[PDB]
């Protein structure tokens, strides 16, 4: 891929107290245009792992649909043995950097979060195959903008609750709709916890314009 | 970088500096440009670092296994050519190689010079190196067949020297081989600011 | 160029210009942009012409295979997994903004978007071309849920007339297609 | 039902690579004798000519500085596994600058000795000894055309093979010398040839751990044959 | 006799001749026990000797850090199984970044001697492997053949005469699961001594013992520390 | 259009002592003018006695990595022993010339104890020459440390001043303070740091805090 | 006889005894029976235990393909397992070009041309192994699929694969099966194990069960017959 030409945006992540919640939004943007307002950019591996990404949006579900074969490709066998999502994390990375290689490149910025073996898991991966891992992650714009809100209440305060999480995600899902230009008004939730995989529906945010009344 | 190479009645003298840059930054100072192929040859470092130290590997790995089968050594004319026709398969792909070939052979002593463009040559004196030109005088001015072997030690210590002096990528240490006919040895390896106090009086 | 389709309770109606050009000068002056592929699929296709023409003839090669085989009509779904296949591998050689839409027994109507990139999306209406950004907040503020077929006609008749009237490469004559379970209901239109 | 290697028995079995070990029978003698003070090995000529120039008869070849070598059986499939055994030891140098270990020679060496009807030809006819001394001191292998890569402490292969290890076993025991297993060897070649025993129808090699050059004896073994 | 030459030929009765007879191969080779409790897997070889001063031949041999493997048959196809068995480790580890599943390790050697009990032109392998190791679902005993028939197992013991193994194994496998490293091993080799004639023993020279444990990596014992193992046994009941 | 490098950072230092060896590093991961993470260390241990690090481009650094260990196996089930520490650097400068034409942007510092229980360090280049020597720094701060090793390591420049050698207590208070003088000055350093110590009786690791900004 | 070494050749009369002579290898395998219901298709085999060292769910002949199909093989069981594996990698091509899942009339003929293939050739062999295919869909229902050496492929209500072939589908057609439920069918298809041959020229066997069908919701799975355990307490009572 050398021209993305439908194009996401920021995706957001945070481990938290049993389990990783991960939040991205619903726009398909080509250019500057907003041609695909409803689309799914999370997808839920199996039951422990889960999946969101940015960049290009075709590269995006070819993945989805060689990671989808994969996963049934185990489930068959039956022996009692899964993906880690420190795995899908690893054969991702080798993915990518095979991709690069031959200099035609997959167009994406991924996160994986995953909670299996009561440990939480939250990992990146790059275009250039960059991985690591990290109690807070951010793609895009979001690495610039709503990371340093992430990184102040975590040396603040290392572990986080349920709530406390969930609530600090729509504090930055709200400040990435006032200043992305490629941002948009309808976002969805995902969580991993040990009682599985959950998509929450398509949620909005509560603005503020008091400051335009001052000239 | 400077290196040297002449020879002459007792055999052949290979010299050189040891000073390696990255830019304008001296990445070292203690780098053995002279690459000790086998007890009866010797190669030199100039242009490119992995290049020359590749391929003159892979010719060492070569001349042994002509011994082996042969029973006998290589001539120096036949470890120039090997070398020659190995990098002319990448030309043009942006490969550094400025060598020099030195060893005793049936024939006698033995000179060749190896460019990464293909100049498979011989002669009595050589000097290859960003310094280079700076050697090519003095050496020449004080050059004899008929030197002795502590004359040419001199001689060759003192023109690796003023390589040093003006040129700023060449210093360090100041390496000095000498090949006899059995064997090559090793004679000395000084420092330019031991041979600034000895020449300067 | 701009094309359009819009799926109702029934099944789908597509829709189109002519005026196929090349810089500034009309080498086609009618044309037919909406293609059969089934007996029930449609697609009207934008972009390069010679590539969308070579394209379209190996879907119908490979879906009017597959369904032969099957003894079976084929999905929609399924015609419009074959022009991500092949626009997918051959993006950056190609240049084709294919839309399919088609009556299924199984599902009804439907209506699929192919860009130039190679995604696929299901829409309730979707719409392409070069002049397709004019129309592009009319059709949003006009579109209702729940319409009948013979208001989807007067929709899209009225959505292509504003483009044809303003963009440059559009234009021409409007050719409209009604696919439902009973049949084909293909009509050239001007107003 | 042999004819053919891809093809058993019903009750084993090869039936072609025992007919292979067959071919070693009538190659030349050959003994190697293992010893903490380095690794001795001895063979036999059968010189049939005296136009016949007698170095271009090679048994003993030098694989590397630090490893000799020893045949039997034919000498058309030995010249073959020879020229490899000299370049995997000379890839292994180039790659790691070290040298390879007399254990690990024999592997790449066997990894083709099992090829012949494993591709996507017939086996080998030859038998090998490879001593030498690496970093656990001396060492001494023995190879067959099966493979059938092993450890020997003394071992004499090609013909007088089974007169020669009965009469082996009898001298050899733990705490022997160089130079006192060098004279022990030869007695057994004398009595398992047929011409009387002189410096024109065997030859020697030692390999010692300081003494990496001269796997060989150049008519001081002269003197070794009147110290019988 | 006449359908006795190729793989490919089938029977009049149905019984492909070749494939029975490297299963006859199988017990040219010396006899091998392997077993498991709930947390130790271990397998116990037998050497065998070439000559009086000869090294004995090695039986067990390492794959990887949890896989452990031991051989009975032709040496040819022991190496050449070896090799592609070392490989697929370490592409899981290079991939994946995970240790292999045992169980779906030996589905990749079933399909890989497949193909030549079928096309023409290759003999089956001759071939005899047990196969120790973990997953995350504990200790597990495997055996293949060279009908490619793998057989997951609690116990097990194939080669020369090792049907007197496999009686003693019977009458002792309730036994098995709930001993400590130290007896089960000497379980094991309690075994193998119906596999040998009633005049010699089994010695320091002649046996190897591999034990993988579930916080134990895969290790080889041979000739200096099986004497810990060797201690604490009685006689032959003669 | 598409380029494949980007810069990533991180300082490697090693000295080779008398029968240690001290490999230390940054965790710091950046790109551009951003922090990836404040937790990343370059050390990497290969065998009981070998320490490697890598800096530069942090997508070749992990296949580097992996590919290293993958031939470590490779080495052992075919020779039945570990390889030695100048046998691992004879084998990298193979592994990075094999890509001549399309290089890996990592520098490459070896670390560990010799065959004879002494010191030994080998640095290198993205092409694959490499040298043996006593003290060598890499990454994006070495040109603000070669300086001052030169000074107290090497005894340059210094007259009158005997030759002792480092001990073990002298040489890590001399890589704590290198350290803290390079995150003044440098953007691409702080937030920790990891040092390893080889020694005959395994390696020990140790980590101090930096700046944080 | 005399013509018949190479599956190339015809004999005099017009038959290739090497497609013959494979089918009668599949005849000495143990039983493994298949039935379908009016919402679902039920799999049955006849297990027998090698020795004693068996573990209890080794080596099983009830493999699973597809999200919703699987196989209950007999014959050769290696040469099964290596059929399985085209059949599973054949529903992933279906399902990377097409993008749903694969019909199984159309899964049949795919495998069957693929079993064909190994009927033609000097080089290779026939396979020597039979096996079923089941499968539920709510557009299409449930099927049952028979696939013999030779390669001939169609449909049936009831199958038998193994020794008793005709010893169990004369049992099997006095059953009303168009309008039982396929849990009914399990505690039946548990007694047509248990009458043919428990235990008389054999010492042991064990019952493993497949299943799917509408009340799997169109996944493919072994039963839970650890839970209640009704097949050996229903299957048991024939003694009488």
């Amino acid at each position: 891929t050398q021209n993305p030409m439908v194009t996401g945006t920021s995706v957001l992540g945070v481990k938290f107290e049993g389990g990783v919640v991960i939040a991205a939004d619903m726009l398909g943007s080509y250019g500057s245009l907003a041609r695909f307002r409803n689309i799914s950019r999370i997808m839920r591996v199996n039951n422990s792992t889960m999946l969101g990404a940015s960049g290009d949006y075709a590269d995006f579900q070819y993945l989805k649909q060689v990671l989808g074969q994969m996963v049934i490709d185990e489930e068959l066998l039956g022996d009692g043995h899964s993906y880690s999502p420190r795995a899908i994390h690893s054969w991702l990375t080798r993915a990518m950097y095979s991709r690069r290689s031959k200099m035609n490149p997959l167009w994406n910025t991924m996160v994986i979060g995953g909670y299996a073996d009561g440990e939480s898991f939250l990992g990146y991966v790059d275009m250039l195959g960059v991985a690591y891992e990290a109690p807070s992650l951010a793609t895009g714009y979001g690495a610039y903008l709503a990371q340093p809100l992430l990184r102040e209440v975590l040396e603040k305060q290392p572990v986080l609750s349920q709530t406390e999480a969930r609530d600090l995600v729509e504090r930055c899902m709200r400040v990435l709709y006032y200043r992305d230009a490629r941002s948009y008004n309808r976002f969805q939730i995902a969580t991993v916890t040990e009682k599985g995989v959950e998509i929450e529906g398509p949620l909005s945010t509560e603005t503020n314009w008091d400051i335009a009344h001052m000239i | 970088t400077t290196t040297l190479a002449f020879k002459f009645r007792h055999g052949v003298i290979v010299a050189a500096d040891s000073r390696a840059t990255a830019g304008a930054y001296i990445a070292s100072q203690t780098v053995k440009k002279v690459i000790e192929i086998n007890p009866y040859l010797l190669g030199t470092m100039a242009g490119g670092a992995a290049d020359c130290s590749f391929w003159e590997r892979l010719l060492a790995r070569q001349c042994r296994i002509y011994e082996l089968r042969n029973k006998e050594r290589i001539s120096v004319a036949a470890a120039s050519k090997l070398l020659a026709n190995m990098v002319y398969q990448y030309k043009g792909m942006g490969l550094s190689m400025g060598t020099m070939i030195c060893g005793w052979d049936k024939r006698g002593p033995g000179l060749y010079y190896v460019d990464s463009e293909g100049n498979r040559i011989s002669g009595a004196t050589f000097s290859v190196g960003s310094g280079s030109v700076y050697a090519y005088g003095v050496m020449d001015r004080g050059y004899s067949y008929d030197l002795e072997v502590e004359q040419a030690y001199d001689l060759a210590r003192r023109a690796i020297y003023q390589a040093t002096y003006r040129d700023a990528y060449s210093g360090g240490a100041v390496n000095l081989y000498h090949v006899r006919e059995d064997g090559w040895i090793r004679v000395s390896s000084d420092n330019v600011a031991d041979l600034h106090e000895k020449y300067s009086g | 160029t701009t094309i359009m389709a819009v799926q109702f309770d029934g099944g789908v109606v597509l829709g189109a210009d002519s005026r196929t050009t090349t810089g500034s000068y009309i080498a086609n002056r009618v044309t037919d942009k909406l293609t059969p592929i089934h007996d029930r699929i449609f697609c009207c296709r934008s972009g390069s012409a010679a590539d969308t023409q070579a394209v379209a003839d190996a879907v119908t090669y490979q879906l009017g295979f597959h369904s032969i085989e099957l003894n079976e009509p084929p999905l929609v779904h399924t015609a419009a997994s074959l022009f991500k296949e092949m626009c997918y591998r051959y993006r950056e050689d190609l240049m084709a903004g294919i839309i399919i839409a088609g009556w299924d027994p199984q599902e009804g109507g439907q209506v699929y978007s192919v860009p130039m990139g190679g995604m696929m999306v299901r829409q309730s209406f979707a719409i392409g071309g070069s002049g397709s950004s004019y129309i592009y907040g009319y059709v949003d503020a006009t579109y209702r849920e729940g319409m009948t077929k013979e208001e989807c006609l007067q929709f899209t008749a009225n959505a292509l007339a504003l483009a044809m009237e303003r963009d440059g490469s559009s234009g021409g004559v409007i050719r409209l297609a009604a696919i439902a379970e009973s049949g084909v209901e293909r009509q050239v239109l001007l107003g | 039902y042999d004819r053919g290697v891809n093809t058993f028995s019903p009750e084993g079995r090869l039936f072609q690579v025992e007919y292979a070990i067959e071919a070693i029978k009538l190659g030349s003698t050959a003994i190697g004798i293992q010893t903490s003070e380095g690794v001795c090995l001895a063979v036999e000529k059968r010189i049939t000519s005296p136009l016949m120039e007698p170095s271009s008869i090679e048994k003993i070849v030098e694989i590397d500085a630090h490893i000799g070598c020893a045949m039997s059986g034919l000498i058309a499939d030995a010249k073959t596994l020879i020229d490899k055994a000299r370049v995997e030891t000379q890839n292994h140098w180039f790659t790691y600058n070290e040298t390879m270990t007399v254990e690990s020679v024999t592997q790449a060496v066997s990894n083709l000795a099992l090829q012949f009807g494993e591709e996507d030809s017939r086996p080998f006819g030859v038998a090998l000894l490879f001593g030498g001394v690496d970093e656990k001191g001396p060492q001494l292998f023995h190879m067959d055309p099966s493979g059938t890569f092993v450890q020997c402490d003394a071992r004499a292969i090609g013909s007088a093979s089974e007169g020669a290890q009965s009469s082996l076993q009898e001298v050899y025991h733990k705490s022997m010398t160089l130079k006192e297993a060098i004279k022990s060897s030869l007695i057994i070649l004398k009595q398992v040839m047929e011409e009387k025993l002189n410096a024109t129808n065997i030859e020697l090699a030692t390999v010692q751990p300081g003494q990496n050059f001269h796997m060989f004896t150049k008519e001081e073994l002269e003197e070794v044959i009147k110290d019988i | 006799n006449q359908y006795d030459n190729d793989v490919t030929v089938w029977s009049p009765q149905g019984r492909i001749h070749q494939i029975e007879y490297a299963m006859e191969a199988v017990k040219q080779g010396s006899a091998t026990v392997g077993l498991k409790s709930k947390t130790h897997a271990v397998l116990v070889a037998l050497k065998r000797a070439q000559s009086e001063l000869a090294a004995h031949q090695k039986k067990i041999l390492h794959v990887d850090n949890h896989i452990g493997i031991s051989i009975a048959g032709l040496t040819a196809d022991a190496r050449l199984l070896c090799n592609f068995m070392r490989q697929e480790c370490l592409d899981s580890r290079f991939v994946f970044d995970r240790p292999l599943p045992v169980s779906r390790l030996v589905s990749l050697i079933g399909s890989k001697t497949q193909i030549p009990t079928q096309r023409y032109g290759r003999r089956p392998y001759g071939v005899g492997l047990l196969i120790a190791g973990y997953d995350d679902m504990g200790p597990h005993i495997f055996q293949t053949c060279p009908s490619a028939n793998y057989f997951d197992c609690r116990a097990m013991s194939i080669g020369a005469r090792s049907q007197s193994a496999r009686t003693y194994l019977e009458r002792h496998m309730s036994e098995f699961m709930e001993c400590n490293l130290n007896e089960l091993v000497k379980h094991g080799l309690r075994a193998l001594r119906e596999t040998l004639p009633a005049e010699q023993d089994l010695t320091t020279k002649n046996v190897s013992i591999g034990i993988v444990g579930k916080d134990l990596e895969f290790t080889i014992y041979d000739d200096d520390d099986v004497s810990p193992f060797l201690e604490g046994l009685e006689e032959r009941p003669q | 259009r598409f380029s494949p490098y980007v810069f990533n950072g991180g300082t490697i230092l090693a000295i080779a002592g008398e029968d240690f060896a001290i490999v230390a590093s940054d965790t710091r991961l950046s790109e551009g003018f951003s922090i990836h993470t404040r937790d990343s260390p370059k050390c990497y241990k290969l065998t009981d006695k070998t320490v490697i690090g890598c800096s530069g481009f942090h997508g070749d650094c992990l296949t580097l990595t992996k590919i290293i260990e993958a031939r470590l196996k490779m080495y052992k089930h075919s020779n039945n022993k570990a390889m030695t520490t100048g046998a691992i650097a004879a084998m990298l400068s193979t592994i990075l010339y094999s890509r001549r034409f399309f290089p890996y942007y990592v520098y490459n510092i070896i670390g560990g104890l010799d065959e004879e229980g002494k010191g030994a360090v080998y640095s290198f280049d993205p092409v694959g020459s490499y040298q043996r020597d006593s003290f060598k720094a890499g990454g994006s701060a070495s040109a603000m440390l070669q300086p001052l090793l030169d000074n107290q390591v090497g005894f340059k420049n210094m007259q009158n001043v005997e030759h002792v050698p480092l001990s073990l207590d002298r040489a890590m208070r001399l890589v704590k303070d290198v350290f803290i003088s390079a995150a003044e000055r440098d953007v691409y350093t702080g937030d920790a740091l990891r040092i390893c110590i080889v020694t005959k009786e395994g390696i020990r690791e140790e980590t101090v805090s930096l700046r944080k900004d | 006889t005399g013509y018949d070494l190479s599956a190339s050749t015809f004999s005099p009369d017009g038959r290739v005894f090497q497609v013959e002579y494979a089918m009668k290898a599949v005849e000495n395998s143990s039983t493994a029976i298949g039935i379908r219901c009016k919402d679902g298709v039920v799999f049955g085999v006849e297990k027998l235990v090698l020795s004693k060292l068996y573990e209890e769910g080794s080596n099983k002949r009830l493999f699973n393909v597809d999200r919703h199909v699987g196989m209950a093989v007999a014959g050769l069981l290696a040469d099964a397992r290596s059929l399985a594996d085209i059949a599973r990698e054949e529903a992933s091509n279906f399902r990377s070009n097409f993008g749903y899942n694969i019909p199984l009339k159309h899964l049949a003929d795919r495998v069957a041309m693929y079993v064909h293939a190994y009927t033609l050739y000097s080089a290779v062999r026939p396979f020597g192994c039979s096996f079923m295919l089941g499968s539920y869909s709510v557009n299409d229902g449930a099927q049952l699929y028979m696939i013999d050496p030779s390669g001939v492929s169609y449909g049936y209500w009831g199958c038998a694969i193994g020794k008793a072939r005709q010893a169990a589908k004369t049992e099997i057609e006095k059953l009303q099966m168009k309008e039982m439920t396929c849990r009914d069918i399990v505690k039946e298809v548990a007694k047509i194990i248990y009458i043919v041959h428990d235990e008389v020229k054999d010492k042991a066997f064990e019952l493993e069960l497949s299943w799917v069908g509408e009340l799997t919701n169109g996944r493919h799975e072994i039963v839970p017959k650890d839970i209640r355990e009704e097949a050996e307490k229903y299957a048991k009572e024939s003694l009488k």
